[PDB]
């Protein structure tokens, strides 16, 4: 791990630490070092939106537990020029059944 | 504005082809010490006085006034002695501000003698940084959501003033109709309390205008005092304690004058 | 004057012949009108919203430690010799297309007084690069020196250095009407400049 | 000097280096978890002398 | 993603001065682009002739 | 050192100058193309 | 109908004498409408428009006229080697036309 | 959440910055057919 | 650099300096070369070519 | 004769250095006219 | 010569940020005139 | 000249001396 001679008797948590050096074995993988799996871009980055760090990743894990509270689509990963369509007539004018 | 010293000031018309005509308080010949006069104008040696938000105050906190450059790209000052000595330009790392519209140009609850600027009204708080004339960064902030908001420039009748009616020294924010007037706790740092009304005056709405109003303590206590012009007439009213106010003064104005927009009241010590 | 504006190098569209002995040179306005269109397509053409922007610079932060002599000269009365470096001008928006100048305005922290006799003269040396005859400008007045009482028009008399070349030299002088001009800091310019993208 | 038929322009070589590891060095002022990991670059240069 | 297409260059090669045959000498487009990354597909190129 | 350096680019810009004056030519009024053309024309049409 | 005029933009700083404020932006793209000069260098801090100028009819123009509103962006600020630090929020001052 | 789909509709663009960027076409300077009737009008008659 | 002992004392330290700073980002050499070289520095933004 | 030349409007209230003054105002008609 | 170009006026009058000015003014004549 | 002004029931008690801004030319 990142073990190093600082010390300042700063109270550390074997949890963090270990979250730490986690992270940076994935590092050593993510930017080329010794051989490791680095996985496909999309996955690493997700790494980087979420894993770098605990609230980010919580949040994430949020995500993925919610059923439904707020997703809320009024945007979405969905799309088809659709989805422009639909938007350039949300704009159109004043809104009308038609 | 007095420069040399003086406790009291020169006038000094003075413009961009500028006269600098410093007509300057004398002793009158004669009579007692208290007896006073202005006497002869002196032009000077002097800055570029123009185009530079070119202005008389001493900023820095020097007993020196420091005429304003902040032009197209160009700021300092220069540094006037009580000698007229107008040292040389003064590039300093200063880090005036976009001055985006003059309105609401904070100056005084930063501190006294630190006076510094910040465009504010309703729901947020610009921050000063000024230190002795220099600045550390600006910042945002708040008070409170609940806390009323002053607000500034709209003419609908009424007037604004960062002023002490309380007289404690901290020219509070006070707003002024024909019917009530609010002063806001002064917090300082990012804040001010929910504002206090005070009481004793009123004026014929329908009747009334934004100025034809006066503002100088003159109880002498610094707790501002009131002046309302009238048709032939002054009304001045006087702050009970920093709370309400007297029954106004009704003051005849000089025989056969009245005053109008055209005229400008001011108070002085002569 | 086109290529001025257009810059695209020598290239020549007008011809002889117009004029012609036997056939008593009949048609060489109608060559004329053709030159003339295409010269006009190629203006609306090429005439591009081009950047433009402007910057102000110190003398002697460009000038650097010699300063302190190098004003105490300009102190004494003589004529100065001076420069501008193109590519510290080049130091900001580094990438475009193309790059020259639109024009500059200077001035000076007067202690004259109420009137006095702001009395200069400046011009460049030259623009070594680009592509006497009133490349010169006198300076007084103070604030933003344009030199010129205008307001951006665009007839007969500009700064002596439109389209200049963003290199250029210079040689400045303060008029002595034996008079003080000691108690001087550092002049400052305001240089304005337009750059394809 | 500026001319001389010397080496001692290599000086120009440790100088290239040295801005390359200060470079490196700056993007780790930035703030970063990471705040060591790349910096073994620094490691690898500055021990290169 | 790539994408390649061949245009068929059915090569009008007479000896003749009217050049109704289109074989006996030939030629043929082999062409691909790959696909920009902004989703412009590449303006193309060929392979070969 | 930079003071040659600013010493040898004047005397650079001269140089150059040496060249450049010449090429300064005698650059008319800006734009005045743009109403000249106006007359110009005339000009041209005038022959017709 | 609803669509671009025109806009200014600006930045709050302190910020001392002959400094360089300098910066670049552009849209990437108007989308939904209907490189050469599409972008606009900024200097003042205040109001910045990135060009002298009080509103003509002419040649020098916004990169940005009648563009449709949708539009997205990519913004600089040119680092001549200086402080920035300091800084606070743009704010952006778009102008625009519509059909009733 | 709501910062992916900026993130969306950032790269939404960009996609349909894909065929808009041609779309952009070169627009001339605004406001210039006003006076370049005028122009062309001019040569139209001259053909007569 | 007689006229003064600083003068004439940076003169001798650049006369002993084997090179520690003489960084021709200039020079005294030069060729309308040069120019061209700068030219091409300046126009656009730098590329290869 | 009597006729309308123009006219301006405006409101008590700062919103703010910036903030969002927004409103819209037509003449439902003038009845009389012409 | 002597000869009329043009005149502006003015009042005194504190009246208030949106009250009544209501006056009007013509000459009779300049009877020299011409 | 006649002047006027149209009573609106306005502050009209509270008025006092006009201003006059005349202009005018000549041959020498």
């Amino acid at each position: 791990l990142l073990d190093t001679q600082v010390s300042a008797k700063v109270i550390t948590s074997r949890l963090s630490l270990v979250t730490q050096s986690v992270q940076q074995y994935i590092n050593r993988i993510a930017l080329n070092l010794e051989p490791g799996l680095s996985i496909n871009q999309q996955e690493a980055t997700d790494w980087e939106e979420f894993a770098n760090r605990y609230g980010y990743w919580a949040a994430n894990q949020q995500l993925r537990m919610f059923p439904e509270i707020y997703v809320d689509p009024t945007l979405r990963l969905t799309k088809t020029e659709f989805f422009f369509q639909l938007e350039s007539a949300l704009n159109q004018g004043k809104l009308t059944d038609d | 504005i007095d420069l040399y010293g003086e406790g009291t000031p020169g006038i000094l018309y003075q413009e961009t082809p500028g006269a600098w005509w410093y007509k300057s308080p004398q002793r009158q010949i004669g009579g007692d010490s208290n007896a006073v006069t202005y006497g002869a104008m002196k032009a000077l040696p002097k800055i570029p006085r123009l185009q530079e938000g070119a202005t008389l105050m001493d900023i820095n906190g020097d007993g020196r006034l420091d005429w304003v450059i902040t032009s197209a790209g160009v700021r300092g000052f220069h540094s006037i002695h009580s000698t007229g000595e107008w040292t040389h330009f003064t590039p300093l790392n200063t880090l005036p501000t976009e001055y985006f519209h003059p309105k609401a140009q904070l100056a005084d609850l930063v501190g006294a003698g630190l006076s510094d600027l910040v465009l504010i009204g309703p729901k947020s708080v610009r921050l000063y940084a000024n230190q002795q004339g220099n600045w550390a960064p600006a910042q945002d902030v708040t008070q409170a959501e609940n806390v009323s908001l002053p607000v500034i420039g709209i003419d609908s009748r009424q007037l604004v003033a960062f002023a002490d009616m309380l007289g404690s020294g901290q020219q509070h924010l006070v707003e002024i109709t024909a019917d009530s007037v609010k002063c806001w706790p002064n917090m300082g740092h990012g804040r001010f309390g929910q504002p206090l009304t005070l009481e004793g005056f009123s004026q014929p709405q329908t009747s009334f205008n934004p100025d034809r109003v006066f503002l100088a303590d003159i109880d002498g206590s610094g707790t501002n005092d009131i002046i309302y012009a009238h048709s032939e007439c002054l009304e001045i009213y006087l702050n009970e304690s920093g709370n309400r106010f007297s029954k106004p003064i009704s003051l005849l104005l000089p025989d056969g004058v009245n005053f109008d927009n055209t005229c400008q009241l001011q108070a002085a010590d002569i | 004057s086109l290529l001025y504006e257009l810059n695209l190098g020598e290239q020549s569209f007008v011809g002889g012949g117009g004029w012609n002995d036997l056939y008593q040179g009949l048609m060489a306005g109608e060559t004329l009108k053709l030159a003339l269109m295409r010269m006009e397509r190629v203006y609306v053409e090429q005439n591009s919203r081009r950047q433009e922007i402007t910057k102000t610079i110190s003398l002697k932060a460009l000038l650097g430690e010699s300063w302190p002599a190098e004003l105490n000269k300009l102190k004494q009365k003589t004529p100065i010799n001076f420069n501008l470096e193109e590519q510290i001008f080049v130091e900001d928006y580094q990438e475009l297309y193309q790059r020259r100048i639109k024009s500059v305005s200077v001035s000076l922290p007067m202690l004259v007084g109420p009137y006095e006799d702001v009395c200069a003269q400046l011009t460049q040396t030259s623009s070594s690069y680009s592509t006497q005859p009133n490349q010169q400008i006198s300076l007084s007045t103070g604030v933003n020196d344009s030199g010129l009482f205008m307001l951006n028009f665009d007839d007969e008399r500009f700064l002596p250095f439109e389209g200049s070349g963003v290199d250029s030299s210079w040689r400045l002088q303060f008029t002595n009407l034996k008079q003080n001009l000691d108690s001087l800091n550092d002049v400052i310019l305001h240089v304005k400049y337009t750059a394809a993208i | 000097a500026a001319s001389d038929p010397i080496h001692y322009r290599k000086a120009v070589f440790n100088f290239l280096t040295k801005n390359i590891i200060d470079q490196g060095d700056m993007e780790y002022r930035k703030l970063q978890p990471s705040a060591r990991t790349l910096a073994r670059l620094s490691y690898s240069t500055a021990s290169s002398l | 993603l790539y994408i390649s297409w061949f245009e068929v260059a059915e090569e009008k090669e007479t000896d003749s001065d009217g050049n109704i045959i289109v074989s006996g000498r030939y030629r043929t487009k082999i062409r691909l682009a790959h696909l920009g990354f902004d989703g412009v597909w590449s303006s193309g190129t060929t392979l070969r002739e | 050192s930079i003071s040659p350096r600013g010493l040898m680019k004047q005397r650079y810009q001269r140089v150059v100058t040496a060249r450049n004056a010449s090429k300064m030519n005698f650059k008319v009024p800006n734009y005045r193309f743009e109403p000249m053309l106006n007359r110009s024309k005339s000009g041209v049409e005038t022959l017709i």
